[PDB]
RNA sequence: GUCUACGGCCAUACCACCCUGAACGCGCCCGAUCUCGUCUGAUCUCGGAAGCUAAGCAGGGUCGGGCCUGGUUAGUACUUGGAUGGGAGACCGCCUGGGAAUACCGGGUGCUGUAGGCUU
RNA sequence: AAACCUCCCGUGGAGCAGAAGGGCAAAAGCUCGCUUGAUCUUGAUUUUCAGUACGAAUACAGACCGUGAAAGCGGGGCCUCA
RNA sequence: ACACGCAGUUUUAUCCGGUAAAGCGAAUGAUUAGAGGUCUUGGGGCCGAAACGAUCUCAACCUAUUCUCAAACUUUAAAUGGGUAAGAAGCCCGGCUCGCUGGCGUGAGCCGGGCGUGGAAUGGAGUGCCUAGUGGGCCACUUUUGGUAAGCAGAACUGGCGCUGCGGGAUGAACCGAACGCCGGGUUAAGGCGCCCGAUGCCGACGCUCAUCAGACCCCAGAAAAGGUGUUGGUUGAUAUAGAGCCGAAUCAACUAGCCCUGAAAAUGGAUGGCGCUGGAGCGUCGGGCCCAUACCCGGCCGUCGCCGGCAGUCGAGAGUGGAC
C-alpha cells in the first residue's frame, strides 16, 4: 500500500548495441572492462557513443575536424571520432592529424595519410592511452539530417518555419490559402 | 469528546503578551477530562466560547491534575448542566451521592446519557458543588441521609452462570 | 509558573491508507515520507511544519516523542540511505561514512542529532529511512475520528510514546 | 436521444498526470516585440561597438595595471 | 452556452470604487517603469484605451517593452493544458508597481550590509531567514492576584 | 506664525452658520483708447490703483451633519478539512483552523514638495 | 400644471443612438470654428483558440495630414456586439 | 566524503476578487405602522352662503422613527482560493557604442575586474520524434439550476466504479476499511463476540424501556403534524399548622426533554438476515479481553526496476599513499 508512479520507473538508455557485428562487440567489451576499471570518465563517454545508433552517431567531416583541431590548446592530441570520418571536398591545405574512429572514408584515409597524419582504430587507441589522456573528444552534427527540418512547430502556424511533407515543390502544390495574404490568410 | 474515568484538571492561560498589553490576565478554570489533552482543549473551547482567546493566539500556563481531597469521605455534589436535546438547549440541576468530584462528574454523564440520549460534545458543565445533608432537592439522594440504615438483599441474583453450565441444583436467589 | 518550551521536533505517523485521498493531503503526505500506512518520521516543529501536520492532520497521528522512543526507533527499526538504498545500520561504519562531515560518526551521535534539534537535523532526517512501524498492538480506539474526539488522528503530544510502545 | 454537454470532472487528473510545468525561463530572451526605433539604434550600437575598440583595450590595460599595483600594495 | 464578449462579467472588476470616481491621479502617470520591473495588472474602467482583459487582472508580471504611453509585459497565463508566458501591451493607468520584489531587495542590501560588517571581526552572522521557532520557554508571574475563575454562562432564550 | 505660484496624496481637505485677520500677498474695485468678445466691458481681454476686509481666502468655534480611525456588536454570523454524530426530514451539535458587517459608544477635523514674500 | 425671462439649490438623480453593464462634470454631455487619422504601407500582440483561421481590438513604426498658441490628440464611433 | 534545477505543499512580504455574511436610520427597487408637517394640492364628507375658520379622513410627498426583503441592489465584507519574489540568469565599480531621446542628461547594448550555500520539507532533472485506443459515462461529501418530487434532467471541486480483486454492510457498482506476485508466523483497520458464525462461556459499570404494530446500527430500504397522570428526569409559579365540620403532611398548576402507545390501511405466505431475545441477545454513555483480510512487521521463493553496480582476474573497510636514491 503504496503510492509510487510506475510510469517512468524504467529506465530507456540503451545497455548494449543492436548490430550484430562481432568487432563492434569486442570493442564493446573491450571499452566496457577500460569503464568499469578506470577512473577517467572518457571510456564512460566512449561506450555510451558506441553503444548508440547510426542516427545518433553522424560522420564528422574533414573540414570540421580540422577547425575543430585548429583551436588553441589542442596541439598535438589525437582526435576521438565514434562515428565515421568523411572527406571535404572544399578544403585544400589538410594538416596532418592524430584520428580514431571506427571507419574512414578512402578519400579522407588518403588524404590524411598524404598529409602525414596517423590513423588509429579505437583498440590501438586503448592500448596507447587507457584513459584517454591528449584526447579530442568529437562528433558531428546531430542536427544534420533533413528530418529534422521537418520537425518543431507545425506549418500554418504563426512564427513557424518548419518544412511541409509535400510530394515534389512547384507552383501548384502550396503557397496557396493559409500561405498567400491574397488567398484566405497566412502564417 | 469521548468518556471514561474523568479526572479534573485545572487549567490556568492567558493570551501570549502583546505590545499594547505587556502582563494580559490570567484564566483559571476546572475541566473534567479523560487526559490532559482532552483537558486542554475543551479549556481551550470554553475560553474561546467565553473570552476573546484563541489557541493560536494563546498559551496554557499550567494545566495540572486536581485530586480529591476527602477521598474516603461520601459526599453530595450538585452539578449544573448546559445540554442540547433534539430541540432547543435546556438548563439543569442534578444531584450525585459519591466520594470524589470527578466520579460524580462521570455518573452525571452515564446518567445524561441513559436518560436524555445527551452526548458528552453537546453537555456543558458549568459548576460542580459539594454540600451537606440539607439544600438537597433531589429524594433520590435524599432518602439515603439517615443515620440508622437498614435494608436487605432481597432477589439475589446469581452471576457465573456459565461456570459449570449443567448442574443438578437449581440456584439460589434468597440469602 | 514555568512554561515549558514548545518541542522542537515531534513524531508523525500516517494511520490510514491511500485509497480517496485529496491532492493537496497526499502531496503533503509524500512530502513527509509518509507514503505507506504505519510510516513513521521525525519532524521538527516550526509554523511551516504545523501548517503542513493541520493540513494533513485527519490522515496522521503525530506527538512528542520520548528519549526512549528515539532510542528504540534508531536502533530496532532504524535504516539509513545509502545510494538510494535501504540499508540496515548494522555498524558505526555506515553512518561515518555518510554523515562524517557533520560530526555524526555513531548511532549515539544520530540519536543525539535527531533529540536535541541541532544544525544537521535535515541531514541526520533525510539520511534516516522511514521507519517503516508494524500494527499497533491491542488495537486502535478509532482511525476515523481526532484524537480529542475519542479517536486516534491528531495530536497526541504524549500518548504518541504509548502508541510507539505498542506499534514499534 | 440527448448526450452530456460539457464536463471537466477528469481535466484536472489529466493535466497533473504529466505533471504541468511553468514555461521555461531561458537568459537573453528574445527581442520580437520591441519597438522598430530601438532595435534600429540597438543594432547601429551593436554594429559601431567595434569603433574605439582600442581605447577599450588601453583603459582595461590600465586598469590591469591599477589593480596589479593597488594588490602589490596590499602585499 | 455563454457570450465569448471580451468585457462580460467585469461588471465590479472594471469598476472604479466607491468615492474614487473622477480624473484619474497623475502619479500613475508620472510614474516611470524599466526593463525586467514586476508589476502586477489592474484595470480601469475609466481609461478603455489598452484596457487588458479579465483574465490578467491580479496577475503579475515582468516589463519587456516600454513604448510612449504604454508598457508591454510578459504575464504567464494557464489555458487548460500548461502554462504559456505570454506579452501583452497595457496602458500606464492599469499597472501598478510591486512591492514585493523591493522586499526581497531591501533584504539583500542588508545581507550585503552584514557581509560587509561582522566580517573583520571573524563572527559568523545568521543569514538565512527562519521559521516561527518555539515561544521560548518563560516564567509567568502571578503576582498577588490569583487567576480569574471563568464560569460558563447558563442558557437563555434572549430573541 | 503665515501668504502667493505650481503641485503630490484627493472630505482629517466636504456642507451649513458665527467670530477674527497686524504686514506682504491673493481679490473686491475704477474705466473701454488700444488687443479681445458678447443683446449687455455681466464673463473674457486690456489700461489702472480712489476706497475695502463688505465678499472670496486664511485661522478658530458648533455637546453640528459628514468623513477618517478605534471599542462594542463578537469569537457572533459565516467558513477549509473530519466522523459508522443527532434528526424522518428541515436543520443542528462537536473536533480541527480562520474570522465578519449594522445599530451603540470614544478620538481627530489636513499633512507635505519646490520657488518666491511679510511679521525686517 | 406645461410657452419666455431672472435668482438660488442642484455628485450627476440628465445626456452620451440602440439591449444592458461599466465609464464620464471648466467631459466622454450641449453650442461653436476648422477639417476628413473613416488616408497609404510593413510587421508585433490581445479575445473563442488547437493557442488555426474570420470578426473585433491594443500598443508601435514608416509617409501624407487635420486641429490647437502649444503641450498634445486623432489612422472611425467612450468600451463590451453589428 | 565534495550538487544545479523541478514541485495539486507550507511559511515570509506584495497585490486580485465582491461569494457566504451583513445593510437598506447609506444609493436603487419593494414594503408595514404609528408621531410632527394648510410644506403642497384633490376627492368624499360635518359645522359653515364661503373662508388655509375649527374637525378628521382618504390620495400621492416631507421631517425624525419603525416591521420585513433583493440571483439580474449595495456603503462594508470574510473562510477557501489565484498571480508573484525568497539571489550567480544577483549585486558593486571602470571604460566604450548609439543614425533613438535629451541643455548638460537619459535609456539600451557592449567589454574588464570584486563579491557565493539566499525561507521549511521532499525529490535526479531536461529534451526530440513514431504513436494504438478514447471522444455514449455513472455514482458519492459539499455548492447549486429547472421541477412538487423522482433510482429525473443539467453544472463546480475532489474521490471512486468504469478498468477492481480483498475484509465488513445477511444480500449488493458508487458505502466503511483497504487496494492484489506464491507462502509461514505475529498484529490490526472497518466491523463484530447467544446459535447459524471465529470471538465477552467478563461473577462488566451506570440508568431508561412492556409494546394485544416493541426495539435492534452511514448510504439503506421506511413515516409526519397532534396528543397520553404509562413511566423517568428538568424549568417556572403559587399555598401549607394564621392549618391546605372530619381525616391528617406534604400538595397543586403551566411548560419541557428521554423510552413506549394512538395517529398508522393493500392485495402469493414473510423477514432486526433467520432462530430467537425482555436481570436483553433492546436503547444511551462507557471499560478491559477477544475474533481477522490479498491491510502493517519478520522471514523463504519468483519476476521487474535501479546501483555512473562487481568479476579479463586484486587488497581493503570514516581511508586519509606506495616506492627508489
Amino acid at each position: 500500500g503504496v503510492d509510487i508512479r510506475h510510469n517512468k520507473d524504467r529506465k530507456v538508455r540503451r545497455k548494449e548495441p543492436k548490430s550484430q557485428d562481432i568487432y563492434l562487440r569486442l570493442l564493446v567489451k573491450l571499452y566496457r572492462f577500460l569503464a568499469r576499471r578506470t577512473n577517467s570518465t572518457f571510456n564512460q563517454v566512449v561506450l555510451k557513443r558506441l553503444f548508440m545508433s547510426r542516427t545518433n552517431r553522424p560522420p564528422l567531416s574533414l573540414s570540421r575536424m580540422i577547425r575543430k583541431m585548429k583551436l588553441p590548446g589542442r596541439e598535438g592530441k589525437t582526435a576521438v571520432v565514434v562515428g565515421t570520418i568523411t572527406d571535404d571536398v572544399r578544403v585544400q591545405e589538410v594538416p596532418k592529424l592524430k584520428v580514431c574512429a571506427l571507419r574512414v572514408s578512402s578519400r579522407a584515409r588518403s588524404r590524411i595519410l598524404k598529409a602525414g597524419g596517423k590513423i588509429l582504430t579505437f583498440d590501438q587507441l586503448a592500448l596507447d592511452s587507457p584513459k584517454g589522456c591528449g584526447t579530442v573528444l568529437l562528433s558531428g552534427p546531430r542536427k544534420g539530417r533533413e528530418v529534422y527540418r521537418h520537425f518543431g512547430k507545425a506549418p500554418g502556424t504563426p512564427h513557424s518555419h518548419t518544412k511541409p511533407y509535400v510530394r515534389s515543390k512547384g507552383r501548384k502544390f502550396e503557397r496557396a490559402r493559409g500561405r498567400r495574404a491574397s488567398r484566405g490568410y497566412k502564417n | 469528546k469521548a468518556s471514561g474515568t474523568l479526572r479534573e484538571y485545572k487549567v490556568v492561560g492567558r493570551c501570549l503578551p502583546t505590545p499594547k498589553c505587556r502582563t494580559p490576565p490570567l484564566y483559571r478554570m476546572r475541566i473534567f477530562a479523560p487526559n490532559h489533552v482532552v483537558a486542554k482543549s475543551r479549556f481551550w473551547y470554553f475560553v474561546s466560547q467565553l473570552k476573546k482567546m484563541k489557541k493560536s493566539s494563546g498559551e496554557i500556563v499550567y494545566c495540572g491534575q486536581v485530586f480529591e481531597k476527602s477521598p474516603l469521605r461520601v459526599k453530595n455534589f450538585g452539578i449544573w448542566l448546559r445540554y442540547d436535546s433534539r430541540s432547543g438547549t435546556h438548563n439543569m440541576y442534578r444531584e450525585y451521592r459519591d466520594l470524589t468530584t470527578a466520579g460524580a462528574v462521570t455518573q452525571c454523564y452515564r446518567d445524561m446519557g441513559a436518560r436524555h440520549r445527551a452526548r458528552a460534545h453537546s453537555i456543558q458543565i458549568m459548576k460542580v458543588e459539594e454540600i451537606a445533608a440539607s439544600k438537597c432537592r433531589r429524594p433520590a439522594v435524599k432518602q439515603f441521609h439517615d443515620s440508622k440504615i437498614k435494608f436487605p438483599l432481597p432477589h439475589r441474583v446469581l452471576r457465573r452462570q456459565h461456570k459449570p453450565r449443567f448442574t443438578t441444583k437449581r440456584p439460589n436467589t434468597f440469602f | 509558573f514555568y512554561v515549558p518550551a514548545e518541542p522542537k521536533l515531534a513524531f508523525v505517523i500516517r494511520i490510514r491508507g491511500i485509497n480517496g485521498v485529496s491532492p493537496k493531503v497526499r502531496k503533503v503526505l509524500q512530502l513527509l515520507r509518509l507514503r505507506q500506512i504505519f510510516n513513521g518520521t521525525f519532524v521538527k516543529l516550526n509554523k511551516a511544519s504545523i501548517n503542513m501536520l493541520r493540513i494533513v492532520e485527519p490522515y496522521i497521528a503525530w506527538g512528542y516523542p520520548n528519549l526512549k522512543s528515539v532510542n528504540e526507533l534508531i536502533y530496532k527499526r532504524g535504516y539509513g540511505k545509502i545510494n538510494k538504498k535501504r540499508i540496515a545500520l548494522t555498524d558505526n561504519a555506515l553512518i561515518a561514512r555518510s554523515l562524517g562531515k557533520y560530526g555524526i560518526i555513531c548511532m549515539e551521535d544520530l540519536i543525539h542529532e535527531i533529540y536535541t534539534v541541532g544544525k544537521r537535523f535535515k541531514e541526520a532526517n533525510n539520511f534516516l529511512w522511514p521507519f517503516k512501524l508494524s500494527s499497533p498492538r491491542g488495537g486502535m480506539k478509532k482511525k476515523t475520528t481526532h484524537f480529542v474526539e475519542g479517536e486516534d488522528a491528531g495530536n497526541r503530544e504524549d500518548q504518541i510514546n504509548r502508541l510507539i510502545r505498542r506499534m514499534n | 436521444a440527448k448526450s452530456k454537454n460539457h464536463t471537466t470532472h477528469n481535466q484536472s487528473r489529466k493535466w497533473h498526470r504529466n505533471g504541468i510545468k511553468k514555461p521555461r525561463s531561458q537568459r537573453y530572451e528574445s527581442l520580437k516585440g520591441v519597438d522598430p526605433k530601438f532595435l534600429r539604434n540597438m543594432r547601429f550600437a551593436k554594429k559601431h561597438n567595434k569603433k574605439g575598440l582600442k581605447k577599450m583595450q588601453a583603459n582595461n590595460a590600465k586598469a590591469m595595471a591599477a589593480r596589479a599595483e593597488a594588490i602589490k600594495a596590499l602585499v | 452556452t455563454n457570450t465569448k464578449g471580451k468585457r462580460r462579467g467585469t461588471r465590479y472588476m472594471f469598476s472604479r470604487p466607491f468615492r474614487k470616481h473622477g480624473v484619474v491621479p497623475l502619479a500613475t502617470y508620472m510614474r516611470i517603469y524599466k526593463k525586467g520591473d514586476i508589476v502586477d495588472i489592474k484595470g480601469m474602467g475609466t481609461v478603455q484605451k489598452g484596457m487588458p482583459h479579465k483574465c490578467y487582472h491580479g496577475k503579475t508580471g515582468r516589463v519587456y517593452n516600454v513604448t510612449q504611453h504604454a508598457v508591454g509585459i510578459v504575464v504567464n497565463k494557464q489555458v487548460k493544458g500548461k502554462i504559456l508566458a505570454k506579452r501583452i501591451n497595457v496602458r500606464i493607468e492599469h499597472i501598478k508597481h510591486s512591492k514585493s520584489r523591493d522586499s526581497f531587495l531591501k533584504r539583500v542590501k542588508e545581507n550585503d550590509q552584514k557581509k560587509k560588517e561582522a566580517k573583520e571581526k571573524g563572527t559568523w552572522v545568521q543569514l538565512k531567514r527562519q521559521p516561527a521557532p518555539p515561544r521560548e520557554a518563560h516564567f509567568v508571574r502571578t503576582n498577588g492576584k490569583e487567576p480569574e475563575l471563568l464560569e460558563p454562562i447558563p442558557y437563555e432564550f434572549m430573541a
